[PDB]
This record gives C-alpha cells, structure tokens and sequence, in this order.
C-alpha cells in the first residue's frame, strides 16, 4: 500500500470533492471549493525498458472522494496495492518431466482468460541521411518487385496507423544511391532488356527485425521546418514508428514467485487433462518438490 | 467439504483408496472415519487431487494452494537470434549484424 | 422387464435454467464411474460448439490501444469485457451475426443495448460494457462467431472494416464439469458406483444438450476401430 | 506453408550442435538430431542437462 | 525409488512366525482383526506375505490394478525357478530393464532389487548395462528409465 | 543411437578411422552421383513423404549403412592415389 | 470422401499369435488418444468375462497350509499351477463347472487328466500340475466359473465341501494392456496424437477379439443416458 502511493504511478486525489468528468484520458475532479482540476492520464506511454504505463480511472461519475484515494490505478496497482502478477492456484507435485528441474507447466486455461497478458512497446527509428551520393529520400517507393507489400505504408512514406506489421514488412520507405560512385556493366544491359529506364536507386527501408512486430500505434516525424528540435548533422529528418503487441504467455517465459522459485515455462497443458480438484476446478500451475 | 454433504454427494470410490495409502504412509490417524480423515489431511495443507488424464487419482495427497506468480521481464538477449549469413566487420573480418 | 436390465442405470436429471445440471446414473459395475466420469469430463471441456466475440469495431478508433474520449474504459478494457458476453444463436445457418449498438449521453451501456437480431438471444442482459459521460459517442459493431475450442485472435485475425480489431476467443460453452463416484448401497453387494455428472455453463447451450453431444462424439469416435490394416 | 514441408526435409538425417554457457568439457557441446518445434524455444532432453 | 521399496508398520502382538503353526491361524485372523499388519516384524514372513502368492510375474501386477496389492507391500512371487519375496513394484522394475534389453536372463544378472533404487544404484544398473550389453541398446534402457521414471512419479503423490 | 554403431566402432582399429571412412565415402556417393552404392534393390535407405530417400537424402546415412554390411574395403593405402578417381568416374554415370 | 473426413483414423493392426497384437489409430484431435486409450484399458481388465479355477478340494487335505505324502508340490503350489490353467465354456447356461481328476502311481498329472466335460474345453493341455510317486495319492475337484477381473479368495471364500480351499480368481484373459500416445504430423497442424495400445492375452480370447468386446461394453454403456427422470 505505501508502495503504490509513494512510488509514483497511481494518481491520487488532493483535496476532497466530487467526480465531474471521467474520460479514459481525463478525470477533472470537482473540489468542494468551487475548483475543478483536470487530471490528465498517460494513455499508453512507453517505459525506458519497454513496459507500459497505461493508467485507468477507478471512480464513477459524481463520486464523493476521500482525500488521498486513488482516482486511477498506476501501471501494476490492482487498487492501490503493488500488484505485479496474478494469484493462480498452484498444485505442487512432479509432472512427467515437464517441470523437470526448475521448469513450470501452465494450464492453457490461464490464457482463455486474459490473465498474463502484458502490453510491451518497441520503438523503431530511422534517418534520412544526406549522403554525397545524393539525398536519401523517404518516399512510398520500393523499386524492384511489388505493391502487395505497399498496402500498410498507405500514406506516402510512413506506415498507416492500425497496421499489424508482420516481421519482414516495410515500416517506412527509404532510398539511397546504389554504387560507391559508379554504375555497372552487367547490371546495365540487364535493366535495359526489361526497361533501361528504372530508378537506379536502392531500397534501404527500415523494416522490422526477425523476432516480432505488431500493430503500429504512433509515428513521429521531424522533416523540414523543425519546430523546437535538435536533429543531427547528416540527418535531414528523423521518422519514428511505435509498435506495440499483446505478449500472451507462451513457452519460454519465466514467471516467478517472490520467494525464489525462479522458473521458466516448459509446457502449456490443455485443461482437458491436467490435475483437477474433486469437483470441477483444475489447477493452473504445477511445481516440482525436488527444489524445496 | 461442507457443501458436499449438502449439494448431494459423498466420498468417491477414489476418495478412499488414497486414504489407505495415506494411513500406511502416516499422515491420517487410522480408524477415524473417512469424513474426519480428509480434514486431518486437509489441515496438513494437502487435498485429494485426481489426474486430469486418467480419471484415476494420484495415490497420495498432494498439497495445493494459491501462490502469487509474477511474470518476469525479457531482456534483449532472451530474444531468439538466428544468423545464416550477413554483414561483416571492416577491419576484423569476423561476422556481425 | 424385471431384473438386471431393469436395474439399468436410472438416468435422472436436475436443471434450473441452462446454467446448471446434475446427472446421477446408478448403479454401476465396479470402477465405471471413472471409466465414464472422465472421458466425458474431457470431451465436455473442449469439443462442444459455442459462440463468442470474434471481431470488434469502434466508431472513432484506429488501434486496439486507443482511448475513446468520453468513455471511462480503455479500448483494451472494452474488448476484454466483451469476451464475458454470451450469445445463443438459433439455427446453424447463423455461423455469424453482427450486433450493432449506438449510444450517447451519460449512460452505462449494457449488453441489453445491442440492437436485436432475429435468431439470437443474449443471455447476458446485465453485463457491463462501457461507461459514457456527458456527450459520448460509442458507436460499435461486434461480430459474433460460432466455433469450437480456443483460438488466439492472432490466430484467425478477421478484418471486417480496415479499422476493425480482432479478439482472442474461447468457444467452449461448458464452464465446469466433475463427477463423483459415490459408492451407493442396494442390497446385493455395496460396491455400487453411483456416477453423477454436473455441468455448469454460460447458457449458450444447455447442460443436457451438452452431456448429449458429449456422449455422441465419443460414440461417434468408438467407430474408428473397424477396418484393420 | 508449403515451404515448411521442405525444411521438414532439409533436416532429415542432419544434426546440429548445442553448446552450454561455460563449456567445461567435451560433454559441453553435444550433437543432436533436430526435430522441428514451435516457439522461441529450443527443446532439450532431461537426460543431457546433466552434461552441460 | 518409490516404486521399488517396501513399507513397515505396527507391532502390537509379539510375532516371529517363522516357527509356530498356530502362529498362522490366530495371526492370519489377527490380520483380519486390528492387530496384525501386512508389513510386520516376524522376520521370515509377516501375515501379509501369507495372504498373497502370485503364479506368473504378471499376476503379481493385476493384483495391484485390482485394489488387492500395493506396489510397496511385501508379497510372495514365483519368478524364474524360485519362490521370491519382493514387492510387486520391484518385480516391475525388474521388467522395465528386462524389456529395455529383451534378454530377460542377463537382465537380472545386473540389478539389485534387494533395496530401494537410489541414484547410486542405478548409475550402476547403467554403467553395467553399457559394459555387458551394448551401447545403442543401452540408450534404449536409458529413456526406458526416463519414462516410468517420469510416470509413476506423477501419481506418486 | 545409430544403428549398429557398436559393430561400426567394432570393425576399425580406430574410432577415428570409422569417422574418416564414412565421410570420405559420403563424398564419392554424392560426388560421383548417387549410384556408387553396394546395395539397393529391396530393403535399403528410405525417407517418408513418399519413399523418396531412394534418390538423395543424407549422404552419410548411406556411407554408414553401407559399411555396416560387409561390402566395402578400406585400408592404409589400398588402391593408388590418382587412377582411383579416374576409373570410378568411368563406371558411374549421372554426372 | 477425400480430405478431413477421409483423414479419419487409420486403424492399423498387427496381431501375432493369440497373445500379441498392436492396434494403431490416428490422427486424432488434441488429447483424444489419451481420451480413448484409458477407457479401453480400465475395461479390458474389469468387464471381460473368463474362465479360471476358483475352487479346489483335496482328498484328505482340510487346510490350505499343508503338504501331501508322495506329492512334490504343496497345497499352495498345486492350486497355484491351476491358477495358470485356461479352459472355456459354450453357452450362458454354464456359470460354474467343477472339473474332476484322480491319478495314482508314477505319473506327472497335467490339465489333460480331468474327465472331458461336454460344453467345456481346456485351452491349457500340457500344463504341469504335479509329479506323483509311490504310495502317493491325489484326488481333487476344481470349480471353474465366469466372473470379471481378479477376485480375492477371501473376497468370496467358496463353500463347496467343508474342507475345500479358496483360490484367487484370475478371470481376465488379458495379461496386460499397454498404450502410448506418440505425436504425429498431418499437414497444417502437428499437435495430433497417435493412439497405440498393445494387449497381452493367455489365448482365451484373441487380443483383437477382446478389443471388439471392449469397445462394445463401452458403447452399450453410453445408451444408459436416455430416460430423464
């Protein structure tokens, strides 16, 4: 309790009052002294190590608050209490090796319910350098073979909001100039056989790396007419794309209890067949005794 | 277990096979009725679980409960890396990405 | 009939609504409550068809991580509060149906708000969706699909309108199942297995229709043991 | 998905090596015949964890 | 381990059965009463060892399936040309390996089913399996143990 | 593990020669086309999307299944260095 | 039929002698191998009627723990060899057939010396029961029944003659029932089991014969869920 209020995350209420407005973004509280402050709430802001800091109001419309009581829960505050996980029923015995040394089994059910989901955010970036071989454009053009891969790009250049960029997809379009300083013989005849007139440029477009990439969420740009920024020399403009994903609980992840049972998930079991209680209730996790 | 006597049922033909292997073990006082046999076995913290695959039980009480399990954060290292071929340093000609 | 066959399990049921039901079935030969309480408990928990929110759409929303201005919830606390919803189609041909809704003002939109569809009965009348303040606009479409099992949204990813958003979706109606092979007594030999099932459920499908489809699939499966090779 | 059935072939018979963090002895790098799996995770065998 | 073991229990009535004849009657019936256990100190044979005697190695196991015999309970069982006294579980283990290497006669020259299988005993069952038997066949036994190993253990409770 | 690896290890004076044999034998099995095999007709190497392995899967799953059956011959300096490849290229077609 | 349907279970068989048989079956949906396996297993060892020497009476022997002069074996070792005997009866009218035997002088009594009863045949001919010597007398009766499974002597304690001794009831023709659910791959999805169960049988009923018998009982059992009470 003293952790969520002191660690700043959950937005408390100063002086007593009633709740006036309640957006998913603002909680203009009404103080019983004619005052009504607007309490902005970071929607889905990015953390330094990527986790999220999305806040959520916990007060109805027209409520008479108690000085010092959460109006909105911080990131992991259930309700003013430092909540960094879930209470799952744990059975503790050995399973056909699935929990072999220090590995844990997770009841598929746990995901049927949006339990262990986490919302992480990755920030992809890229620059339009001014190379002496010519200025690196940032157009919606990818020279060689398709348009089927241009959809998401939508707007000329940057990718359109709400587009699940599958790993390997174009996140932003960019063009650099091919040769170190010269064209090429074999590649001269070639391009001519099928249309010598071809953008003798290159595709150095910022793509998502092997691993993952989800649904875009926000894109920044600092092109010409720089407001109050400090781009760097060699940089014509810096385009930012923010991608976010719901990372459910898949094998490989390491869930752990505040005592040390530092383990990693090795098998998601379909509820169908995992240890069940005399009545209808099964267990969600399972733990080896050999470690205690 | 209170609701058991109410909802309309009693201890399985499974809910006892366990108790024997329990009394033989040495957890539940022999003689004492099944009913009071499970409590003494519940108050040790364990309960009679059945295998979700065979319907048959797990010969022997298996302590269960509610533990607070947090999900630990991933480092860039945990990410899986796979490199067939790729970039190569300038000086030191040893691969890199 | 008089004996043995007239001693054949007396199938009795017990149901109020479609949310619950117990199914005694005694007597039974030594260790059958197991040999039947289980296979079933399994098939029931996954292999029965239902229907859940598949794809959602929001008036002025782009991505599933935005915040409709005027609504208390986040879009990620609205499409998660939909999975709680339970519809009950009426005829096979309804693999899919879409339920609109158009509200405003300071009201607590409830599942009773969805603009009605023939063939479909929302048994979830009081489930809370969102909370609109003064001057809110929560216009939203919501697809409902019939299916089976559990399939990550990420797994199907259906796009009605480009701005639409998919949601994870469990299809099993059954919400619990168990069995208790209590030894029943009836004169000649007391090793009487009194099997009795008890299936809970969202309502989408009754308990008795369930314990039927169940025992049907399994009868439909014991069939693949005919032509050796 | 048709390609996936080719990788399923370009690995028949073949093997790959797996080295532990601090390789302490020959036994710290052992061959293994690959089986195609699902996930961001190499699946090992209980009996070998004793080696590495 | 678990599977290969033998329980021990209560001792009220002074028994050392290996001698008297009315040491079976009033004693066997006493097992029917609340005085004589199935795992009792009468050195030679406890009443439990008198109750069940199984013909073929198999019968030794149906009895466990039918609620008649624990795997950790002392029992009399006739294997290959001898009246053996061992738990039904030790007679199982004796087979797992015996099947990991079909040769059922050598598959007995190297296993000490005289005690619980710790980690040091097996290690041996193996080193010795490797030496005597074959290397390939051995690995077969090695998972052959990695199976039941991971099996019983879960119902072990 | 590997079928008859025991006999294999048991047919050479050095665990290391059995390693050299198969590999080098694996070479010429692909090199000179997949038909330098001392066995084939019936029960020999087979994969499973069809029975395909009859053509060209793992070169050394052959070199190993060949040597197991006493058909091959290897020594310290059995047959001359240059003429060996010459004639072997003469008897086996498939390029 | 072609794809998914014709992708129905490939029930492969391999039956060696009247003892060994390996029935394969796949593909099957997630966790189904493990759903059918077990039942057939708890069934093949609990509800399969058979024949076996349950009751044995001796000439002058009144107690279970004794020895007969001119008899190598003992009262608990001879009645043991009988537990290894395998016979057979024709129609339902038979519920318990007491076999007769009486030999003397230097002879090795075997399961062939009994008097050939009509509706009953001994699948166990050259079964060695004992070795007689001079001055050695032997005359017994062996009540053979038709139960299901393994019944403890104490459990029933037959009561033919007053000196008779109970025999542990071994009514399951099958010696053991093994099964495994290895993983298989068929197209898009690979999470499919490959249910395989092996069955050991004394020769009374063919392994495959037992199967059919098995699945039947389990099927004729699902109808038990029919008249709502």
């Amino acid at each position: 309790e003293r952790v969520v209020r002191d660690s700043l995350a959950a937005l408390y209420a100063e002086e007593d009052g009633e709740v006036a407005k309640v957006d998913g973004n603002r909680i203009v509280v009404r103080y019983e002294d004619g005052r009504l402050v607007e309490y902005p709430l970071r929607r889905f802001y990015r953390s330094n190590q990527g986790t999220a800091l999305d806040q959520r109001p916990r007060v109805v419309v027209g409520q008479r608050v108690r000085k010092g009581d959460l109006l909105a829960d911080g990131p992991a505050s259930e309700n003013g209490f430092l909540a960094l996980g879930q209470n799952v029923l744990v059975a503790i015995m050995p399973f056909d090796g699935y929990n072999f040394e220090d590995a844990i089994v997770i009841s598929e059910e746990l995901l049927k319910r949006d339990f262990y989901t986490s919302i992480h955010i990755e920030r992809y970036e890229i620059e339009a350098r001014d190379t002496k071989l010519g200025p690196e454009r940032i157009t919606r053009d990818i020279p060689h073979l398709s348009e089927a891969a241009l959809r998401d790009l939508d707007e000329e250049g940057v990718v359109r909001i709400g587009a699940e960029v599958k790993p390997g997809d174009i996140l932003v379009g960019r063009t650099s100039f091919k040769g170190e300083s010269e064209p090429t013989p074999e590649e001269r005849l070639l391009r001519s056989i099928f249309g010598e007139k071809a953008r003798d440029v290159k595709d150095t477009s910022l793509r998502v790396p092997p691993g993952e990439g989800g649904i875009v969420v926000r894109t920044v740009r600092l092109r010409r007419g720089d407001p109050g920024v400090e781009l760097k020399p060699g940089v014509r403009e810096v385009v930012r794309v923010y991608v976010a994903q719901k990372r459910k609980l898949q094998v490989g992840d390491k869930l752990a209890n505040r005592h040390g049972n530092k383990g990693v998930v090795a098998k998601i079991l379909p509820v169908e067949d995992m240890p069940h209680l005399p009545d209808g209730t099964p267990v969600d996790v399972i733990l080896n005794p050999l470690g205690v | 277990f209170g609701k058991r006597k109410g909802e309309g049922f009693g201890v399985d033909k499974r809910e006892v096979e366990v108790l024997r292997r329990a009394e033989k073990l040495g957890l539940v006082t022999p003689g004492k009725t099944p009913e009071e046999q499970l409590k003494e076995l519940f108050l040790q913290g364990k309960v009679v679980l059945y295998d979700g695959r065979t319907g048959e039980p797990i010969e022997g009480p298996i302590v269960v409960g509610q533990m607070f399990i947090m999900k630990l954060y991933h480092m860039v290292e945990d990410k899986m890396h796979a490199r067939s071929t790729g970039p190569y340093s300038l000086i030191t000609q040893q691969p890199l990405g | 009939m008089l004996d043995s066959k007239l001693k054949a399990p007396v199938f009795t049921v017990r149901t109020q609504g479609r949310e619950y039901g117990e199914f005694v079935l005694e007597p039974l030969e030594r260790g059958f409550g197991v040999t039947l309480g289980n296979p079933l408990r399994r098939i029931l928990l996954s292999s029965i068809p239902g229907t859940a929110v598949t794809s959602v759409y929001i008036e002025d929303v782009l991505h599933e991580f935005s915040t409709i201005p005027g609504v208390k919830e986040d879009v990620v606390e609205i499409i998660l509060n939909l999975k709680e919803l339970v519809v009950r189609f009426l005829n096979p041909s309804l693999q899919t149906v879409t339920l609109l809704l158009k509200a405003e003002g300071p009201k607590e939109v409830k599942a009773r708000d969805f603009l009605p569809v023939a063939d479909v009965e929302i048994m979830n009348p009081d489930l809370h969706i969102a909370t609109l303040e003064e001057g809110g606009r929560l216009n939203m479409e919501v697809r409902v699909d019939r299916g089976v099992g559990y399939v990550p949204a990420e797994k199907h990813g259906i796009k009605d309108r480009i701005n639409a958003i998919p949601v994870d979706a469990v299809f099993s109606p059954v919400r619990r199942v168990a069995f208790q092979v209590e030894d029943t007594r009836l004169g000649q030999r007391t090793d009487l297995d009194k099997l009795t099932l008890r299936i809970w459920t969202d309502g989408s499908v009754t308990p008795l229709e369930a314990l039927n489809q169940a025992v049907e699939i399994l009868r439909e499966h014991l069939t693949y043991f005919s032509n050796p090779q | 998905d048709e390609v996936w059935d080719a990788l399923e072939e370009v690995i028949h018979g073949k093997v790959v090596l797996l080295n532990r963090a601090p390789t302490l002895h020959r036994l710290g790098i052992q061959a293994f015949q690959p089986v195609l799996v699902e996930g961001q995770s190499i699946q090992l065998h209980p009996l070998v964890c004793e080696a590495f | 381990y678990y599977i290969t073991q033998v329980r021990k229990e209560k001792k009220g009535a002074g028994l050392e059965f290996a001698t008297p004849e009315e040491a079976l009657a009033a004693h066997e019936r006493g097992e029917v009463a609340l005085n004589a256990p199935i795992k009792v100190a009468g050195r030679e044979t406890s009443v439990g060892r008198l109750k069940y005697v199984f013909a073929n190695p198999d019968e030794a196991l149906l009895a466990v399936a039918h609620g008649i015999v624990d795997l950790q309970d002392v029992v009399t069982v006739r294997y290959m040309g001898k009246r053996l006294e061992t738990s039904p579980g030790r007679i199982l283990f004796a087979r797992i390996v015996a099947e990991a290497v079909e040769d059922e006669k050598v598959a007995w020259e190297l296993i000490q089913l005289d005690v619980p299988q710790e980690k040091n005993s097996l290690k041996d069952l193996v080193y010795q399996a490797f030496l005597r038997l074959g290397m390939e066949k051995t690995a077969r036994l090695l998972d052959a143990l990695k199976y039941y190993g991971f099996t019983f253990s879960t119902t072990s409770g | 593990a590997e079928p008859g690896i025991d006999k294999l290890f048991g047919m050479v004076d050095s665990k290391y020669r059995l390693t050299v044999v198969v590999a080098k034998r694996a070479q010429q099995l692909l090199r000179h086309g997949f038909k330098n095999t001392v066995l084939e007709p019936e029960e020999r190497p087979k994969m499973q999307t069809l029975e395909g392995l009859f053509d060209d899967p793992n070169a050394e799953t052959w070199a190993m299944k060949e040597l197991l059956t006493g058909r091959l011959v290897f020594g310290e300096n059995l047959v001359p260095e240059d003429r060996l490849q010459k004639e072997m290229e003469r008897i086996y077609p498939g390029e």
